[PDB]
RNA sequence: GGUUGCGGCCAUAUCUACCAGAAAGCACCGUUUCCCGUCCGAUCAACUGUAGUUAAGCUGGUAAGAGCCUGACCGAGUAGUGUAGUGGGUGACCAUACGCGAAACUCAGGUGCUGCAAUCU
RNA sequence: GAGAACAGAAAUCUCCAGUAGAACAAAAGGGUAAAAGCCCCCUUGAUUUUGAUUUUCAGUGUGAAUACAAACCAUGAAAGU
RNA sequence: CAUCUAGACAGCCGGACGGUGGCCAUGGAAGUCGGAAUCCGCUAAGGAGUGUGUAACAACUCACCGGCCGAAUGAACUAG
RNA sequence: AGCUCGUAUCAGUUUUAUGAGGUAAAGCGAAUGAUUAGAGGUUCCGGGGUCACCUUGACCUAUUCUCAAACUUUAAAUAUGUAAGAAGUCCUUGUUACUUAAUUGAACGUGGACAUUUGAAUGAAGAGCUUUUAGUGGGCCAUUUUUGGUAAGCAG
């Protein structure tokens, strides 16, 4: 059957419906890839982060997530190649949509009850989405800043409502400043794990900071 | 270096797991007090396979459990079937050890007849003297890291007694 | 091996003394609790405990903030009342139930009536509350940890309690001599554990066949130069002394506890604090890293 | 047909309009539920102090 | 078919705290409770026998009935446009002493204390409670305390 | 101050490694005639504290330890929320006024205390 | 997880780790570790007399439950249940 | 955010030595090319040009400066 | 219609003290159920590649992204229970067939001491109790929370 509107499914005004042993015949997402690009890169060869972040509290569709997926990730291979940013999807859509699937043939008020039974059979998913939460962020060089910020300005439009494109001071993906991120880098506190990176704590075994960061206790030898 | 602190036999268990029930199984319990001089429990089956014949407490499986000196004569004459040699295989992560033999009724005893031929199980639980803190009732603790039992300092047991050999493959 | 940090996180420890495994606190809570309408009147135990070389037997009564003592009896003030090998057998406990029965009856003043009975013929009898007189007094024995079997030391001491003139409640099935076919005690069996035939009878069967094991074994027994026949003349004359003075003579406490406390804190290890952890870390923080 | 199922509109209002008032409970109340073995023995106390205060007023 | 039984949504209030469960600490069952005393009841969930209906849970009431191993608790219970009276045979692993009455009784002791007192001296010694009443007049010097300035921030994405 | 018996609070007490323990005590240990219970005196029951031992249990200490507990003008008066407006905004929602007020995070400290009784270079 | 002839994913045995992730007749939820689970032993309290109380509630019934009193029993060594 | 009295943004006049000649599948590797970037003898001016011209100059505007106009301009956004 | 009394045994209220809750929020480098990405460590419980071979099938550890009406360590606001005394406190000694080992406690007592305020604030506009009976037992709207629904001047 045909998919309704999106105006249907905008705002949140039920509560969290997710796939479980209760809802178990729920359609699979539309989108399934949520890291693109580059996304085996060391964290400090992409030191700017571009957030695409939203303003309203309301329910973006997978279908939605996925098309903007598609045409921010095609705009950004078209001009500055593949190797040269890392996409990542940050909300999931995990809210299942109901459909009270209503007959438009003639006589259909005599196989249909009305509003009796209307629970709705599953439709589709959501995600559900607060003011101020990370719908995209695109991690890239300093370079690349103006492509990213037209790849997230085309992905706005298969987005509903109201969205806005802000770079980050936090070094990449990390929750740390880009001045906190070089004196951590400078003294070894950084140690690279593939796609994320992992902090010296001043707590813990010796022994095993030891054997993680060596590099800082012979920077303190030094 | 400590007299408390020498291995010796805790207990050693021959186990046999006989395919059915019946007549097989009650040779399987008398040649087994003929072994060792006491009764052996015949162990019930847990589940119902399809596949090994075995229902649901049938009594499908003899085992017995000798300790002291009896253990370690049984254990010197598992060994002269077994020609006083081993892998280094058989030997368990908490310094436990077993083997398997084919024959005991024509191994150290008399053949009688109407018994059959059974093969059986030997296994060895191996500790030092202090392992009743983890077995009494009243303050049942735990046991030392530098008191139990590895891989290491069994074969090392193994060893010094029977002047034996390891990994014979 | 190996825990993860969510285990340890969530794991819910038991009581301590679940923890150290003293205490059986499913038990204890139908013993120490008390009828609400008993209001503040304790429920007292007699709490008979089996270490190595010693019976511990106290009168004690469970309040809020733990349990206090009315009378505890130990084994090693039993040499004082004569019997000088065998601190844990069976007699021994008998004694020491007795000992403690007639101290907890002469701590209440209740000392001249309640003698229980002053000659063991080995049968079972609670003793009985006296025609307008006070009540005897109500303990209940608490075996704790220990294993309920028939011809036990703890049920030794439950029986010399009885026979103190204690009233704690109990039945003859765990005592010796039960017959497990009818239900008929065997008194002349059960005198003689009172007594200690079940270690004389030992004692000239093993004379009788050898002397290494009765040289071993009973070499105290040797070195007093006491025989079969004295056990049950010596366990008499300790059950005499027990009920002639029950006061509870302590020992003499030489080097006295402010020498006990300075003796014990030099062999005792000490505690760094912070300036010394964060002193020895920094140590080996470039030692660990000096040039390695 | 379909009609108001339940509502507690207006309850509380109406609760209110002459007051939730408290039981008003009285000094001695109802011995009816306590243990009989204390109620058997409340009445022969209370036998004997009456004829204990009755002879001690002569 | 909706349900209303004994237990109905006590899912959270019928469960043990957060590693603390298993059996009950026993300062519990040596615990004293007299006719008259106020308790408060929060049922331990462990214990099935005499457990209260959830409607009780966190109220309090006066023990008016002392058994062998339960109490009997008086509760006014909201019905309608009148409260009431609700006698509760109780386990004493249900309930505790209400600790409001035993502040009360300290301050009956320390009124007593001070009136005592004040038969010798200082006599209207304030027995009533007052208020937090608003503070008086006071000099706040600047000795090393030269009051620094304030703007407000400007809006910082902080991202 | 150490230990033992019984505990109170029930991890500041638990857990993983490593080290130490004078005297006492605990423990392992030693042996099966009796009571006793098992395939098995391993558990349990009995007997001897005698042949030995701190090896283990136990206790104490160490870990830029994990956990747990406490505190912080640390996050943060933030999220949330009661009340109010003929406030804003198409709405979604947000802002203000009068209040109340988190949790995760981060940092710092700590790692059992105590009651009764007995005992101890 | 480590092992032990047949014997392997799974037949029986042994050890270690195991806050319960098992089981408790049946829905789901709660609760439970020297247990409320598994095994063993003994029983009939799944008995009688009526009353009171809690929930549903009109503070009526029914149902179910709770704590007792008087007995008489069961079990345990007892407290107790 | 990038320029700006050392002269900016516009406007108008002037502008490719040959670098595609052992680097090109030699599709039409000589115009500005879909699988390529760096070369000075100059390099304000000599550009694998921003520019699939489909024929080893078949084509103009433009790479970036001059010329002289002599003051502020441009870009990306945000919300009334 | 009253009846009993005359400022209370009170209150759609606050404060103080003491609870109780499990929603909002928050949390998944905390359990359970979902979740995206890579990093590092194997038993002959398969290598499909030369039989111990660099040889991709896992699992574990440490990270990371996002959640949950029928998940949760934690955890509000609002609402809610109790208490804030003369029916109470303290001291002595009377009853019991209850209880205690007891001349022990429990309950009910007898006597005696309890003003500047008889023990938080504010108010009380009279308080409490009883009888009898009418009408009503179709509701609807608004802010906030909220369910089903695409939504409704929809239904709850």
């Amino acid at each position: 059957m045909a998919r309704r509107p999106a105006r249907c499914y905008r705002y949140q005004k039920n509560k969290p419906y997710p796939k479980s042993r209760y809802n178990r015949a729920v359609p699979d997402s539309k989108i399934r890839i949520y890291d693109l690009g580059k996304k085996k890169a060391t964290v400090d060869e992409f030191p700017l982060c571009v957030h695409l972040v939203s303003n309203e509290l309301e329910q973006l569709s997978s279908e939605a997530l996925e098309a903007a997926r598609i045409c921010a990730n095609k705009y950004i291979t078209k001009t500055v190649g593949r190797d040269a940013f890392h996409l990542r999807v940050r909300v999931h859509p995990f809210h299942v949509l109901r459909i009270n699937k209503m007959l438009s043939c003639a006589g259909a008020d005599r196989l249909q009850q009305g509003m009796r039974g209307a629970w709705g059979k599953p439709h589709g998913l959501a995600a559900r989405v607060d003011i101020g939460q990370i719908i995209f962020s695109v991690r890239c060089k300093d370079v690349n800043k103006p492509v990213v910020i037209e790849g997230l300005r085309r992905a706005r439009y298969k987005f509903p409502g109201q969205q806005k494109i802000i770079l980050s001071k936090k070094w990449g993906f990390t929750n740390l400043d880009r001045p906190e991120y070089i004196k951590k880098r400078d003294a070894g506190e950084i140690k690279d794990d593939g796609a994320f990176v992992k902090f010296l704590s001043k707590k813990g075994s010796l022994e095993k900071n030891y054997n993680e960061f060596p590099e800082y206790f012979q920077n303190l030898s030094a | 270096q400590n007299p408390m602190r020498d291995l010796k036999i805790e207990k050693l268990v021959l186990n046999i797991s006989v395919g059915e029930s019946g007549d097989r199984l009650t040779r399987a319990s008398k040649v087994l007090e003929q072994l060792s001089g006491q009764t052996p429990v015949q162990s019930k089956a847990r589940y119902t396979v399809r596949t090994f014949g075995i229902r649901r407490n049938e009594k499908i499986a003899v085992h017995v459990t000798v300790r002291g000196p009896k253990a370690e004569e049984i254990l010197e004459r598992g060994l002269k079937v077994k020609e006083y040699q081993l892998r280094d295989r058989n030997f368990s992560a908490t310094g436990n050890f077993g083997f398997g033999i084919d024959e005991h009724i024509d191994l150290g005893i008399k053949y009688d007849p109407s018994i059959g031929i059974f093969g059986m199980d030997f296994y060895v639980v191996m500790n030092r003297p202090g392992a009743r803190v983890t077995r009494r009732k009243r303050c049942k603790g735990t046991v030392g890291n530098s008191h139990k039992t590895t891989k290491e300092d069994t074969v090392s047991w193994f060893k010094q007694k029977y002047d034996a050999d390891v990994l014979d493959k | 091996d190996a825990k993860s940090s969510a285990y340890s996180s969530r794991f819910q420890t038991p009581f301590r003394r679940r923890r150290e495994g003293k205490t059986d606190y499913y038990q204890r809570k139908r013993l120490v609790t008390q009828h609400k309408a008993k209001y503040n009147t304790p429920k007292y135990r007699l709490v008979v405990r089996f270490t190595n070389k010693d019976i511990i037997c106290q009168i004690i009564s469970s309040t809020i903030t733990g349990d206090v003592v009315l009378a505890a009896a130990y084994s090693h003030e039993l040499p004082r009342y004569g019997i000088t090998h065998g601190l844990t057998n069976w007699a021994a406990a008998y004694a020491t139930g007795l000992l403690i029965a007639r101290r907890t009856l002469q701590k209440l003043g209740l000392d001249e009536t309640y003698k229980g009975v002053e000659e063991v013929e080995g049968e079972y009898e609670l003793t009985e509350a006296v025609e307008d007189g006070p009540r005897p007094f109500k303990v209940f024995l608490d075996i704790g940890l220990q294993r309920t079997t028939t011809g036990a030391r703890v049920f030794g001491a439950l029986k010399g309690a009885s026979d103190g003139g204690l009233y704690v409640p109990h039945s003859e099935n765990r005592f010796p001599g039960w017959d497990f076919e009818t239900e008929e005690i065997d008194p002349e069996l059960l005198r003689s554990y009172i007594f200690g035939g079940h270690v004389s009878q030992y004692m000239e069967e093993l004379a009788d066949d050898d002397e290494e094991r009765f040289s071993e074994l009973f070499k105290g027994y040797l070195a007093d130069d006491i025989d079969a026949d004295s056990l049950e003349d010596i366990y008499t004359s300790a059950h005499e002394a027990i009920r002639a003075d029950p006061a509870f003579k302590p020992t003499e406490k030489k080097f006295t506890k402010e020498q006990y406390a300075a003796e014990s804190k030099k062999y005792r290890q000490t505690k760094l604090s912070k300036e010394e952890r964060a002193a020895r870390v920094a140590a080996k923080i470039a030692a660990l890293a000096g040039q390695q | 047909a379909k009609s108001k199922n339940h509502t507690a509109h207006n309850q509380t209002r109406k609760a209110h309009r002459n007051g939730i008032k408290k039981p008003k409970t009285y000094k001695y109340p109802s011995l009816k539920g306590v243990d009989p073995k204390f109620r058997r023995n409340h009445k022969h106390a209370l036998h004997g102090t009456a004829k204990a205060l009755a002879a001690a007023k002569k | 078919g909706k349900s209303h039984g004994y237990r109905s949504r006590t899912r959270y209030m019928f469960q043990r705290d957060f590693r603390k469960h298993g059996a009950v600490h026993l300062s519990t069952y040596l615990k004293v409770y007299k006719v008259g005393d106020i308790v408060d009841i929060k049922a331990n969930g462990s214990i099935q026998k005499g457990m209260p209906h959830k409607f009780y849970q966190g109220k309090t009431g006066v023990v008016y009935n002392v058994t062998k191993s339960s109490v009997g608790v008086i509760i006014n219970k909201m019905v309608g446009n009148r409260y009431l009276e609700k006698r509760l045979n109780l386990r004493v692993e249900h309930i505790k002493h209400s600790k409001c009455r035993q502040e009360f009784l300290e301050r009956v002791k320390a009124n007593a204390a001070k009136r005592a007192e004040a038969k010798a001296q200082g006599v209207a010694v304030q027995l009533k409670r007052q208020p937090a009443q608003p503070r008086e007049s006071r000099i706040v010097s600047t000795e090393g305390n030269v009051p620094q300035t304030l703007a407000p921030v400007p809006y910082e994405t902080f991202i």
